[PDB]
RNA sequence: GCGUUCUUCGGAAUGUCGCGCAUUGGCA
RNA sequence: ACGAGAACAUGCGCGACAUUCCGAAGAACG
């Protein structure tokens, strides 16, 4: 998908290193309402790209993507535990990286990988 | 042998839902996808689920005999309309329904007005009053898929009495639902019949 | 089976959700126009990508994190409004009980795009009032509902004072009338058993807890408005808001006192920080227009025609 | 004598199932697999199979003789297509159908587009009394696949091969208007004969007319 | 069989699936209340996999059934935290382990085998119920 | 505005055939 | 100058028939 620092690859199972770092409440104090609004963000995005077959991403799923930025931003101001969740999960940095790839195989990546965040989050 | 060919479109009215069994699906999304065509990605209204909620239909209409346990134990017109299995009095199913695919100008008209063939309605079951969220992917309302069906005149004198139970049969399917989840109403669907044509054989389809 | 065509008559706004939260960094609202256009993201984006006030909606957004109205960033930088309705899906007239909106609820459309009540709803309705078969009946999905009986209507709870709720919803406006088929069996249901129950429980539901909220004096403010009609027979309670007594058999299946008291135990079991925290039991447990008129939520009149 | 060869495609139209060996399935698996060539594990559709059902519906078609019981029994021209097997007249089948392998075009069409050869199908049976559904996973090929099949017919009497060749376009076209497979009668079978290319493999016999 | 050993030490194979599926059989709940449902969709989860699997003949499990398995791994864990029972079944039966292996692994036939575990823990299940 | 459910319980194939005829064989 | 010499385990054949991915569930609770 990406590359973190120090070499590290974004994956599930770094999805599930993320939620247990910020584990002591998770994300400094985020709760399961705010990420589940997150997770209904990409939902819609999600479906756009599954139910098209072509590979490359349609123009609308990109803007559907940088909106999707633009509010992972908006949500980052409202609450700043989901703040904290995205500054350590990256997934701002990782729409911007999908945008780039165009391809519908890391678009599904990042969902795939936003949704170990959330059974992570929920299974710890 | 004649076989005679029903072709025509199928229409949803409320939103039909015949389920694929899920599959992969991301956490709060995709809960009961629809059945659809592997090759096209297309939504599909099996033949299978039109040939079984019709004969269950006739077969309500007609009258289930007393205690009836197996679908070989219906009425015998029902039996020799949609096939029966009975040891020593097999009967051939003159009626062949077959998958309804989705129709290209329905396709082509969603393509058009930007509307996605499958609608993921959101829908909840309250308990203590606790909800339990589930998306169900059913057909968008005003998709027609196309409906082809093979009779097969195993008797000429029977034809008439055949095509009138199949007539009785798509008046019930209409009236009633197709899929699943027909008492919230999702599933309830409209026939187009196009053109009766007798593909093989000498006999006549004008009539019928 | 047995045909009959049902007509709901709103006489509260009902709200059916489609899942989704939306928020007024989303959309624009104009409060000297009572008008909220509901803005699809990703054109708006494209929008501001090629006038290039992206960074400053970026800017705008770091501004003010809590509140970041489109409206108001838009009023900055001048755009015109023949251009905002270029994003803009659609718009729908507002009604707010404070200033501003703070979260909206989008009613449930169908893939079409059109406004409609799901028969599962209105079938759920009709079982919760019949609970105590189910398959016999069968609710179908409503017609399509025109946009423009859909307008923004706000949120208000009544705990002994009228308190506005940050919380605004779409719904289907007061004295619009909706159509579904209702399709029975003889045997296990019939038309006249169905309305009297659903009568019986409205009539219970009357005594068990509205009174209890009419004794209050929001209740009472909520009365003396025009909250209650007169007519308000058969009423069935529907939209996303009604609240705990509605859509629940306690008040209907226990006395008073017991199903008070079973409430409060389910409510304190899920709600801590609210009903967890007061050890009494309380005297009952547990909408605003342009108009003087004042709305219950959900509220609604049921009328079948074989 | 002369060997006419025709090889061509079969187009499956709603997805066939040509149960297989029923073999032991995972549980939650197909309950009914297609049959599959053991060496590529690709669906086939066996000679047996179009054989029999093009035979059988070719026998209706001329009409079966009244109480017939046996396969020999069918009418002569179809004795002297498919073959016969009464004692002391038994009549060599100028018909010899090939199994259907998955053809190399649709098999790299469908490794492209990311797609299974074979989709396995959720269906349930209703119960008449009890209103319960028994769950029942079929494997059935795909729509859009393919099949290359080859048939071959033996000219033992140069003056019927017309009318024998009129009888294969006949019971060609039959199949096509009816289905190949199990559960036809439910949409599972159709298909269709695009491709046709008839050439006299071995002998001096012409088969451009055929 | 021959997948993995436990914490204990005990071997994993067909025997050890029906030894743990008896000793978290309580009487018939069994797995601390894990529904036969829960157990049928983590099944079908476990299909989609196996299908894939079963279809293709190389040996070494392709990048696509690998992916799939880790998030078969994700799916089990959220399985874990929507439902205890489901938790403890995994736990008990130490599956997500054998996922794990199997993704080290990476070889066609110990992909199957841990199919066959899975299978012989519903079937078990089902059995002792 | 915030928080909680994100799918749930059952069915997971069943029944019918599972080789038959002809020669080899038996009896005449 | 082999208990040998010739001798196709061959001919006929639809893994098919019957089967709704369904039954029940209010995007709603504070």
């Amino acid at each position: 998908l990406a590359k973190t620092k120090t070499g590290e690859m974004i994956d599930l199972n770094f999805a599930r290193k993320v939620v247990e770092e910020n584990k002591r409440v998770l994300f400094n104090g985020l709760t399961t309402s705010k990420l589940r609004n997150l997770l209904e963000l990409i939902n819609h995005v999600y479906t756009k790209v599954y139910n098209s077959d072509d590979t490359t991403l349609s123009e609308d799923v990109r803007d559907e993507l940088e909106y999707l930025k633009v509010k992972f931003a908006y949500e980052s101001g409202r609450e700043p535990a989901v703040r904290t969740f995205i500054e350590k999960t990256y997934v701002d940095k990782l729409v911007d990286v999908v945008l780039k790839k165009n391809t519908k195989k890391i678009f599904l990546d990042y969902c795939k990988y936003f949704e170990a965040l959330v059974a992570y989050a929920k299974f710890y | 042998y004649s076989k005679i060919r029903i072709v025509g479109k199928i229409d949803v009215l409320t939103g039909l839902h015949i389920g694929g069994g899920g599959e992969t699906s991301m956490i709060g999304a995709i809960a009961s996808p629809v059945v659809r065509d592997p090759y096209s990605r297309l939504p599909i209204i099996p033949g299978s689920s039109i040939k079984g909620k019709m004969r269950s239909l006739l077969a309500k209409h007609i009258g289930l005999i007393p205690g009836q346990k197996m679908h070989n134990q219906d009425a015998p017109e029902i039996l020799r309309l949609f096939g029966s299995s009975q040891k020593g009095a097999i009967q051939s199913s003159r009626l062949q329904i077959s998958d309804a695919f989705f129709s290209k100008a329905s396709q082509e008209e969603f393509d058009k007005k930007d509307l996605a063939y499958t609608e993921t309605k959101f829908e909840n079951t309250i308990s203590t009053a606790v909800a339990n969220p589930r998306q169900i992917e059913r057909v968008t309302r005003g998709a027609s898929f196309d409906f082809h069906i093979i009779y097969n005149v195993e008797n000429i004198n029977e034809v008439m009495a055949d095509f009138e139970n199949i007539k009785t049969a798509i008046h019930l399917l209409e009236n009633d639902y197709l899929g699943g989840g027909g008492t919230r109403g999702n599933g309830r669907i409209r026939f187009v019949i196009d053109s009766i044509d007798t593909v093989v054989g000498d006999f006549d389809s004008s009539n019928l | 089976e047995k045909v009959y065509q049902v007509k709901l008559k709103v006489y509260g706004p009902v709200h059916i959700g489609s899942g989704k939260i939306i928020r007024k960094q989303e959309y624009i609202y104009d409060r000297r126009k009572s008008l909220a256009h509901i803005v699809d993201g990703p054109n708006l984006v494209k929008f501001l990508n090629k006038k290039g006030k992206f960074t400053a909606y970026l800017q705008y957004l770091n501004t003010t994190k809590e509140r970041a109205d489109l409206y108001t960033f838009l009023r900055q930088e001048q755009i015109d409004t023949n251009d905002w309705k270029t994003f803009v899906l659609y718009t729908e007239r507002v009604n707010q009980g404070k200033k501003g909106m703070n979260d909206l609820h989008l009613f449930v459309r169908d893939g079409r795009g059109d406004l409609y009540i799901p028969g599962s709803s209105l079938k759920g309705a009709l079982r919760t009032v019949l609970e105590g078969a189910f398959h016999s009946l069968s609710i179908s999905d409503s017609l399509p509902i025109d946009p423009k009986n859909l307008a923004i209507y706000q949120k208000i709870d009544i705990n002994k004072e009228l308190k506005p709720m940050p919380l605004y919803r779409e719904c289907v406006n007061v004295g619009t009338t909706v159509e579904f088929t209702m399709k029975i069996n003889s045997d296990d249901w019939t038309i006249e058993k169905i309305e009297k129950q659903i009568q019986q429980a409205y009539l219970q539901y009357w005594n068990k807890w509205f009174v209890g909220m009419v004794t209050t004096p929001g209740g009472k403010a909520f009365i003396k408005g025009g909250g209650l009609p007169s007519v308000l027979p058969t009423v069935l309670f529907l939209g996303g808001g009604t609240g705990f007594p509605s859509k629940t058999t306690h008040y209907l299946q226990k006395p008073k006192e017991q199903a008070q008291k079973d409430i409060f135990a389910i409510l304190q079991r899920r709600f801590r920080n609210v009903y967890g925290k007061m050890a009494t039991v309380p005297k009952n447990v547990p909408v605003n227009d342009s108009t003087n008129k004042w709305y219950q939520q959900g509220v609604c009149l049921l009328e079948f025609q074989p």
